[PDB]
């Protein structure tokens, strides 16, 4: 066929990794092992970290925002209603 | 062609040939490295190579003896080949090493030049013997936290913490007389052994029994030990085979004889009346491949081994491997059982009656310490003129179909795919 262009990944038998030695590796058939059921008492506490390091990155912008939006928000309300009409004339244009 | 056999105070047991040269004497034990621990795991191994020392060597061949050792997994064995003339001479020196020398042999300066020989041993086969690197590896997952996962040799940790004191806990707990069957082939009669042996009196620990254990157990697992500088990739597979003593030990040998082994190498191998080879020498997806049937006490393994230089297409190796044997369940053809039948006959015939006496004794221990008797190769024929095509289908419909497998390899195996992949070919889908 047509040559192809060098690229970063491979295939089967020559992925394009480093060559591995030293490494080995041990699994245990599906079949013999418990049916899913033990996800629980060994898997329960465990669970749940991945989302206690990272809550900070998502709440805090998020707090910022929702925080930031309330705040317009009310302002709005303020400016629309009969105690700010006064208010509502010296902001607009 | 007779298996004599008869128990006075020991188990003898003795085949005699008159054409035969040579007369071979030993003993044969029920224990091997499947009743060690995984803390003294090649003490059977390091017994064996003091039993084969420079020293105790050279005091047989100084008396014309030969000297030969082999640890299997189920039992051990030591023997001494001799001229016919010479059959006394031979259990001399087999009662001299077993109950006088066996304090000489374990010596300060002995053991210490024997266990550096067995460390560069078993090191140098795990350095370059991939294939049966591989094959112990097999028999180490696949029985893992089991009897028949201990390898043979032992492994280098164990074995350069192992003491003196190792090898005599486990003398004087398997090298026990109930626990023990003494050997004899080559060309004397049974006659002229036992009486050489009944007239030695002495018991030396008798009524002493051996430690008991846990049951073997197959788990379906993988070992995967990746290696890309090895050239090749050496592979090994099974599922769980036939116990020695079992009503299919003889369908399970016939099913690996239909696939068979190959050498692509070899112009008459490329011949072989095989469907699988139509597959494979297409684009040549192996150098080589041989099934067995491994038979143990308590379990075995049925699969095959392979090796290959086409790394991009071991996929296709496993995948047209297990169609073929997912064959055995559903359209093995009459004309595939016969030629199997034809072959295992040749085969098994030339393994009972080579012109060696010390392989003899081996297959003769080994089978009566298991069933109390050798069944004699014409016995064995007639079982496997019988088989059936009906009777290889209801034993792979039991065996292979929809089992668990157990996978060991090494070299450049990125191209074996994951377990649940070779697994699922275990079948075939259908209406």
């Amino acid at each position: 066929g047509p040559p192809s262009g060098k690229t970063y990944m491979g295939w089967w038998g020559h992925m394009g990794g480093p060559k591995q030695k030293g490494i080995t590796s041990y699994a245990v058939s599906p079949y013999a092992q418990k049916p899913l059921q033990g996800i629980f008492h060994n898997a329960v506490f465990n669970s749940f970290r991945r989302f206690k390091s990272q809550f900070l990155y998502v709440l805090i912008p998020a707090g910022i925002y929702w925080y930031w939006w309330k705040n317009g928000n009310e302002y709005n309300e303020f400016l629309y209603s009969k105690a700010g009409r006064e208010e509502l004339e010296r902001v607009n244009v | 062609a007779e298996v004599t056999q008869l128990s006075n105070g020991i188990v003898v047991a003795t085949e005699h040939n008159p054409s035969a040269h040579t007369a071979s004497v030993g003993v044969v034990f029920g224990s091997g490295a499947a009743n060690e621990n995984p803390y003294n795991n090649g003490v059977s191994n390091l017994w064996k190579n003091i039993f084969l020392s420079k020293e105790n060597s050279a005091v047989a061949a100084k008396e014309g003896l030969a000297l030969s050792s082999n640890i299997s997994r189920d039992f051990q064995s030591y023997i001494v080949s001799s001229l016919p003339g010479s059959t006394d001479k031979s259990l001399d020196f087999l009662n001299q090493s077993f109950i006088q020398q066996k304090a000489n042999l374990l010596s300060s300066s002995n053991f210490e030049a024997t266990k550096k020989s067995v460390l560069k041993q078993v090191q140098d086969f795990e350095d370059n013997d991939h294939p049966n690197r591989v094959l112990e590896h097999l028999h180490s997952t696949a029985f893992q936290n089991t009897p028949l996962s201990l390898p043979t040799r032992g492994t280098l940790e164990s074995l350069e913490n192992l003491v003196v004191a190792d090898l005599e806990s486990f003398a004087n707990n398997h090298f026990l007389n109930s626990n023990a069957v003494v050997v004899g082939t080559g060309n004397i009669k049974h006659e002229d052994l036992v009486n050489s042996i009944e007239s030695k009196n002495l018991s030396l620990q008798t009524g002493t029994k051996p430690v008991l254990k846990k049951k073997a157990a197959f788990l379906g697992s993988e070992v995967r030990l990746r290696d890309d500088t090895l050239p090749k990739a050496w592979i090994s597979l099974a599922v769980e085979g036939e116990p020695v003593n079992s009503p299919n030990y003889f369908v399970a040998k016939l099913a690996a004889q239909i696939f068979g082994s190959y050498n692509a190498f070899e112009p008459a191998s490329r011949l072989q009346g095989i469907k699988l080879l139509d597959n494979i020498q297409e684009y040549q997806l192996c150098d080589n491949f041989n099934h067995f049937s491994l038979s143990y006490k308590d379990s075995g393994l049925w699969g095959f081994s392979t090796a290959t230089r086409n790394v991009t297409m071991i996929d296709d190796l496993i995948h047209f491997t297990l169609k073929q044997w997912n064959r055995l369940t559903i359209s093995v053809t009459d004309t595939e059982v016969e030629r199997a039948k034809s072959l295992l006959k040749l085969q098994l015939g030339q393994l009972y009656e080579s012109g060696n006496p010390v392989n003899d004794a081996n297959l003769l221990g080994a089978e009566v310490l298991i069933k109390g008797s050798k069944l004699s190769l014409g016995e064995a024929f007639k079982k496997i003129d019988a088989i059936t095509v009906k009777d290889v289908k209801a034993w792979a419909g039991k065996r292979l179909w929809d089992q668990d497998i157990a996978i060991a390899g090494t070299g450049q195996i990125e191209g074996l795919l994951d377990y649940m992949r070779i697994r699922s070919d275990m079948s075939m889908m259908r209406w």
